[PDB]
């Protein structure tokens, strides 16, 4: 058997765990609405660190043109739901 | 050879699959302990490879190269024969290290 | 056999999987030790190699030179 | 700093070393706005008709009907004898033919005179 | 190898050549030489097929290991005295070509330093 | 040998007085049992031919070309009968009619005992062909395709007609066991060798010979399946035939007279063979491969020896029925797309699988896979140049190497990769298109299983 | 991907893909972990050193020595992920994703099987044809007049619409169709 | 099934080389903030692992053993 | 720097319609409606075989002269043909130099 199917809540979590383990983030303060730019105070380059992790946590790759524009947590679950088929 | 290349090509498909289709040894960290039949497997094969003395590629390969030894030959095909011996166990090593020992480098989902 | 991912904790092994490795290890380290010991000279040669240095003018059959 | 790259046919040059992506000017900006515009209204044009649920078949492509029909029909209207398509029809045409006959000639005259002279190694030459 | 360093890199004309070999009689400072001994006939070779290359004066121990082996099939290990005597005697005729190599090299130093002299005593 | 010239000859009015949803039956039916009854010729004797009467003979050459013309009209019918549905009863009855004269004046002309006998059916065969293309072709360019067929085809059979004349004239008969017999040397001569350029030429075009082939794209891409089929299987095969007939009265002059079409058999082989590998259009890269076979087959010939004469007839065969099973291919796509381009449709191999095989099969069957008998054709040709020349070698494996090159290309690009996203309109195969392909590629196996029914005289 | 893109590229885009391209390349060359982190936070200290710079045309000429450095130690063989556009497994199931259309050409007998799959299916088709016209007229109310400038979609502006040119971005096959 | 994941508060970068990178970093006042994510690939079963030649070795132990004891008996089989 | 209030409102709407089309993907359980010894392999897949093939050798290939041809068997110094009952001599009068 292959890997199991992913579900949306397993999405969810990884990602907030890896932006928890960040250590320009403050964990408690850290939601899943919130956004890196303004609710974090992070810069251009901070953000693409965090784009690579997740592409490293995950195994794909997100390319420059859709990376550039994901600023929220949520909005990182959803691309890798909708890269995935992931409905549930 | 047919015997421990194909199973040497069967260990490097079992890593593969079990690493998530994953086939660049830069990826693949400590399958030492985490794949123990595998790297007994590939120990052994690599060592058969390379013709550790009384092995399946002992038998030949010793043998091959005692009698290019003693053969009225090329001087430059025989250094090259020698060289390319190094460097067989040369990327056995390299699969062997940078596969199976060392720190895990794979995803984190095991 | 039904084995869970672990998400960065070590895999689970079995007993089976070990064992079998450690015995498969063991056995080819034995083979080697045992035909080693029964067939050195298969490594370390058998016969001398002589030294034509050492070789007597006679039993090679050359006068001392005289004609 | 480092040694250059030298760029070839077979192997071009990157974008990223490119300098005329370092120098822009007002032009070069609208030039890739209506670049852009173009492309646009050609994937618009087709995606109207791709997702069209009435539509059954093949989507004409002006294109490719354009690129075939340069590459088959529209050669010979626009051909001109000039002295470079005069002599490369000549050398590429005649040529391999007058050479393979020279090779050939040869070869089949040095086995004939060897054949009437009285050595080829024939024996055993049943089928032929 | 040092024989191909010095054939190589020395005097070439006073080593010997391995393919244009021997240069000198067989009887040039041998007082009385023995022919070689064949044990095995040309029909015996010949019935149990043994090789065109396998042919030697060595031949006889290779038949009386064949036949062991072919007779003690199962046991495939009970062929060693053969085995051993086959070897040996194969390592004894690798030594009589060894010893041939080195009469022929000292042979040719011999026939240099005679030539050398007798061109020394003719500058008188 | 009446005995099949008759029954097609009655063909005739019994599609004539078919009723209208009935016509494709009945001649599909009475087509294979004709071709079943032509099956008997294959029982050849060793030395001599079957003279059946005065008019009419067959040997172990025309034999196997008579079972593939008998065999073929069926295939012609069956993949006719689908691009002709909105045509009138009258023109469809019309289109069977021009088929069935065809098969007639092909199965008069591979048995003529007589050159201006076959010289005459040999140029009849013309008329039923030029009129299917510029009559039921689809595109503009028919039109010009049936004058360049027509015209390249009489400018070089007329003079050949003169020379028939003066050599009856000079011998006094044309009859080919009489002329055999009583065969005497051509002295080299300008006269003769204007003579023997005369005997040549005509059998040169209708192979066609490089230099000399404009004509077979052009005809071959405009024409209908049928018609394509017909000219790729029989009617190239028509110079081959002619050619093996008349060389017994050309030596020793062809000793130094085929030097010229030797070398543009060869290269030409080549140049052909490279031109498939930048065509867009998959018509025209099947016709540019017949053109290379065909060079082969010249190369057999011209050099005359028992082997060569051998290879070419295998390699003959071999390729009229791997071109038709090539065209019937290529046709399927284009009535699912209606265009020819081969770009345009791709990765149809996940819509239509069992097609996919066929297209496999057709391609190694094309490439001369062993033990085709297209490989076995090949490679007699090839060890007959060997031993003619061992230089030729060269020109041989490059043209086998860039044969295999182009057909796996073709094979890809058709079948692999990822569907085009748009074509929305490719229909399951049906039954008769799988059936029709079943029909071209078993023969084959089946005659690779006794493959010295198609070897010729010299077995 | 599925981004329209722009007619250019802003100097800060173009930085920000070459600080990208770096550090994966600088990954694939440091193939532990510490040591590449090491070199990585090295990495991001030098880009930060002049993110402060004001002058546009030395910032450029910055950037395009950067380019030039890293093209020479580029890695001849940088890591790439199985399914990206390099790697081992980029179009390894193309041969299995079938268009759904193809399910029209079914027989009556093989849709005899999965009756609701062929119920949900009837319900999707006569909802793209109920809202193809309405997709058609947004489409047309929001263009100018001289054509479109960028290849950007618009969403549904109503309560019943649906976002125009959706059928064959609903509809894609999957990632592991078979 | 359905796991869940271990708490994010364990994965410390004490005791790991990221010690030593981050004081090397340190020294140069900068800062690394991802050593976090890849401690645990030290943590765990992953902690310690054998040198290359101590894998080429792994089984010697036993084939030893079994050597020596297979000596023993042939060598008393010599008591006839 | 992100999505644009257009670009969020077609994502949301094409993804809200992409999850359900495919949870319609999925198969109710009745969905595929179909439609209404111990030591065999080894006598079907060897036995009949090399019956076939034994008699089409034995009967058939080796009633044509030269279709089977053997190596012929080795013959040493000391044995005894089965046929003709002969014995080989010994190979005179090893050395014995061990
Ligand atoms: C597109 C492709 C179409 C097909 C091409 C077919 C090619 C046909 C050519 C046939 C080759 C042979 C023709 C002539 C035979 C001899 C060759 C020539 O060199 O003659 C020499 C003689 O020297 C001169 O060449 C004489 C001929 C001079 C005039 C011919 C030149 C024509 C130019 C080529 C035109 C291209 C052909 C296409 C025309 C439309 C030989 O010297 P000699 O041994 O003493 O004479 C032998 C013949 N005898 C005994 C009967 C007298
Ligand atoms: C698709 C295009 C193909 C073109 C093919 C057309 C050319 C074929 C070759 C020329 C054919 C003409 C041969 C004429 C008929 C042959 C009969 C014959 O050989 O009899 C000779 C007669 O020989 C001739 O008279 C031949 C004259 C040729 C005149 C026609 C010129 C045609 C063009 C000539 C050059 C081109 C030929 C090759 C071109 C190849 C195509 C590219 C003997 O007659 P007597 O007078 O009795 O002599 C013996 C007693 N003294
Ligand atoms: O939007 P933000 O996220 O805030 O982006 C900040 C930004 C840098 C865009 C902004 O401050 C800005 O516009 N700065 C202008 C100057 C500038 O950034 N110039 C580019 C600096 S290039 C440079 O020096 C990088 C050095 C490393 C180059 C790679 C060499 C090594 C490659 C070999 C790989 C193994």
């Amino acid at each position: 058997s292959d890997a199991p199917p992913l579900t949306l809540e397993a999405i969810k979590d990884r990602v907030l765990y890896v932006l928890k383990l960040y250590d320009k983030i403050d964990p408690e303060k850290l939601s899943v609405n919130s956004h890196f730019m303004k609710d974090l105070g992070l810069d251009s380059l901070d953000q693409v660190e965090i784009i690579m992790a997740m592409e490293d946590e995950f195994g794909f790759e997100i390319p420059d043109i859709d990376a550039e524009k994901l600023m929220c947590p949520q909005e990182i679950v959803d691309y890798i739901a909708d890269k995935k088929d992931v409905y549930e | 050879h047919a015997f421990f290349k194909a199973m040497l090509f069967m260990c490097s498909g079992s890593i593969i699959h079990s690493l998530n289709d994953e086939q660049d040894i830069r990826k693949m960290g400590g399958l030492y302990k985490a794949m123990p039949f595998t790297t007994t497997a590939l120990i052994i094969g690599s060592l058969a490879l390379t013709g550790m003395p009384y092995l399946t590629g002992f038998y030949s390969k010793d043998l091959i190269i005692e009698a290019v030894n003693m053969s009225y030959t090329n001087a430059w095909a025989l250094l090259m024969t020698l060289i390319a011996t190094s460097l067989t166990a040369a990327y056995s090593t390299r699969i062997i290290f940078f596969a199976f020992l060392g720190k895990p480098r794979f995803p984190p989902l095991v | 056999v039904h084995i869970e991912p672990r998400y960065r904790q070590f895999p689970q092994l079995t007993r089976s999987q070990l064992i079998q490795a450690e015995f498969f290890s063991a056995t080819m380290w034995f083979w080697i030790l045992w035909r080693f010991w029964h067939d050195s000279d298969a490594v370390l040669g058998h016969f001398p190699y002589p030294d034509p240095s050492q070789w007597t003018d006679e039993e090679l059959g050359i006068l001392p030179d005289d004609e | 700093s480092f040694p250059k790259y030298k760029p070839s046919r077979l192997a071009t040059l990157p974008a990223t070393l490119d300098p005329a992506e370092y120098d822009i000017s007002p032009e070069t900006r609208k030039a890739q706005a209506e670049r852009l515009a173009i492309r646009s209204r050609l994937k618009r044009e087709y995606l109207l008709q791709y997702n069209d649920p009435n539509r059954l078949g093949v989507i004409e492509d002006p294109a490719l009907i354009r690129w075939t029909y340069a590459r088959s029909a529209n050669i010979y209207p626009n051909f001109r004898p000039t002295p470079k398509t005069s002599l490369l029809g000549a050398l590429f045409g005649i040529g391999p033919l007058f050479f393979w006959y020279y090779v050939f000639k040869t070869d089949r005259d040095k086995k004939e005179k060897l054949i009437q002279e009285g050595k080829l190694d024939q024996t055993f030459n049943i089928s032929y | 190898g040092a024989h191909l360093a010095r054939r190589y890199l020395g005097d070439a004309s006073k080593e010997p050549d391995p393919l244009r070999m021997p240069t000198f009689p067989p009887d040039y400072g041998f007082p009385e030489r023995k022919e070689r001994e064949m044990v095995a006939t040309q029909q015996e070779m010949n019935d149990a097929q043994l090789m065109l290359q396998q042919r030697d004066y060595c031949a006889h121990y290779l038949i009386q290991l064949l036949k062991c082996k072919r007779d003690s099939f199962p046991n495939f290990l009970a062929c060693k005295h053969e085995q051993h005597d086959w070897d040996y005697c194969e390592h004894l005729d690798y030594v009589k070509r060894m010893k041939e190599f080195e009469r022929e090299r000292r042979l040719l130093q011999r026939k240099k330093r005679r030539e050398q002299r007798e061109a020394e005593m003719a500058r008188g | 040998m009446l005995k099949i010239i008759i029954p097609t000859t009655m063909l005739l009015p019994m599609t004539w007085m078919s009723k209208h949803n009935m016509i494709w039956i009945n001649a599909t039916v009475h087509s294979l049992l004709i071709s079943l009854i032509s099956l008997s010729l294959l029982n050849q004797l060793g030395e001599n031919s079957l003279n059946f009467s005065l008019t009419f003979f067959s040997d172990s050459l025309s034999a196997p070309l008579l079972v593939l013309t008998t065999w073929l009209l069926p295939l012609m019918l069956m993949a006719s009968q689908s691009h002709l549905s909105k045509e009138t009863t009258t023109r469809k009855k019309l289109y069977i009619t021009m088929l069935i004269l065809l098969q007639l004046f092909l199965i008069m002309t591979f048995t003529a005992t007589e050159l201006i006998l076959f010289y005459i059916l040999f140029e009849a065969t013309l008329v039923p062909t030029l009129i299917i293309i510029t009559r039921w072709g689809n595109q503009t360019e028919r039109l010009n395709a049936g004058l360049y067929f027509l015209f390249y085809t009489l400018a070089g059979s007329l003079p050949l007609l003169v020379a028939l004349v003066y050599i009856q004239n000079t011998t006094g008969s044309l009859n080919f066991l009489i002329i055999h017999y009583w065969s005497h040397p051509l002295s080299n001569s300008w006269s003769n060798i204007f003579m023997w350029l005369a005997c040549i030429m005509a059998f040169m075009v209708k192979m066609p010979l490089y230099g000399l082939h404009l004509w077979l794209p052009k005809a071959h891409v405009e024409a209908p399946i049928a018609g394509s089929m017909v000219l790729a299987a029989v009617l190239l095969k028509l110079g081959g035939y002619g050619m093996m007939r008349i060389t017994t009265i050309l030596n020793p002059l062809t000793n130094y007279m085929a030097y010229p079409f030797l070398m543009l058999s060869m290269w030409g082989m080549i140049m052909t063979s490279s031109i498939c590998l930048r065509q867009t259009d998959l018509k025209s890269l099947i016709a540019y491969s017949s053109v290379s076979h065909m060079a082969l087959v010249i190369v057999a010939i011209m050099i005359q020896t028992p082997w060569s004469f051998m290879g070419a007839t295998a390699l003959m065969i071999a390729h009229g029925l791997t071109s038709s099973m090539l065209f019937c291919l290529a046709n399927t796509n284009y009535e699912r797309v209606h265009s020819r381009t081969m770009i345009l449709a791709r990765g149809l191999q996940t819509l239509l699988p069992l097609m996919a095989t066929w297209w496999l099969v057709a391609s190694l069957t094309n490439l001369a896979l062993p033990p085709s008998i297209n490989l076995i054709g090949e490679l007699f040709i090839i060890t007959a140049s060997f031993s003619w020349s061992n230089i030729t070698i060269i020109l041989m494996g490059m043209n086998m190497m860039i044969t295999a090159l182009y057909s796996l290309y073709m094979l890809i690009t058709t079948q692999r990769g990822k569907y085009t996203h748009h074509i929305n309109n490719i229909k399951p195969s049906f039954t008769r298109e799988n059936a029709l392909m079943a029909l071209h590629i078993l023969p084959l196996l089946l005659l690779t299983l006794n493959p010295k029914m198609i070897l010729g005289p010299l077995y | 991907a599925f981004s329209a893109p722009a007619a250019y590229l802003t100097h800060q885009q173009k930085v920000l893909r070459l600080y990208k391209r770096a550090l994966r390349h600088l990954e694939s060359w440091c193939v532990h972990r510490d040591k590449y982190r090491y070199f990585a936070c090295l990495m991001r200290a030098r880009f930060d050193e002049h993110k402060n710079e004001k002058d546009m045309v030395k910032a450029t000429q910055l950037l395009r020595q950067a380019e030039e450095e890293f093209w020479y130690g580029q890695h001849p063989q940088p890591y790439i992920f199985p399914e990206s556009p390099g790697g081992t497994s980029y179009e390894r199931y193309e041969c299995y994703k079938v268009p759904e259309w193809c399910l029209d050409d079914w027989h009556p007998s093989e849709k005899a099987m999965y009756p609701d799959y062929f119920a949900k299916r009837e319900q999707w088709k006569r909802l793209r044809r109920e809202s193809w016209e309405r997709e058609v007229k947004q489409l047309q109310e929001e263009t100018p007049p001289g054509g479109p400038r960028t290849e950007a979609l618009p969403p549904a502006r109503k309560e019943g619409d649906l976002p125009p040119l959706w059928w064959h971005i609903v509809t894609r096959p999957r990632e592991r169709p078979m | 099934s359905k796991m869940e994941l271990p708490d994010y508060k364990q994965w410390k970068i004490e005791g790991t080389p990221l010690e030593t990178v981050q004081e090397k970093l340190a020294a140069r006042g900068l800062r690394d903030p991802w050593g976090r994510n890849e401690a645990w690939r030290y943590s765990g079963g992953f902690a310690n692992n054998v040198s290359f030649v101590g894998a080429l070795l792994k089984g010697f132990k036993w084939g030893f053993a079994a050597f020596v004891v297979a000596v023993g008996a042939e060598y008393y089989l010599e008591s006839q | 720097s992100g999505y644009t209030p257009d670009e969020k409102l077609r994502l949301q709407q094409l993804r809200e319609l992409r999850r359900r089309w495919l949870k319609d993907q999925e198969l109710s359980p009745r969905e595929p409606v179909l439609p209404p010894r111990h030591s065999i392999f080894a006598v079907t897949h060897v036995l009949i075989p090399v019956w076939i093939i034994h008699y089409y050798l034995k009967y058939h290939v080796t009633a044509k002269p030269y279709t089977v041809v053997e190596r012929k068997p080795r013959i040493f110094p000391g044995d005894t043909i089965l046929e003709t009952g002969e014995v080989i001599p010994l190979m005179k009068e090893f050395p014995d130099q061990h």
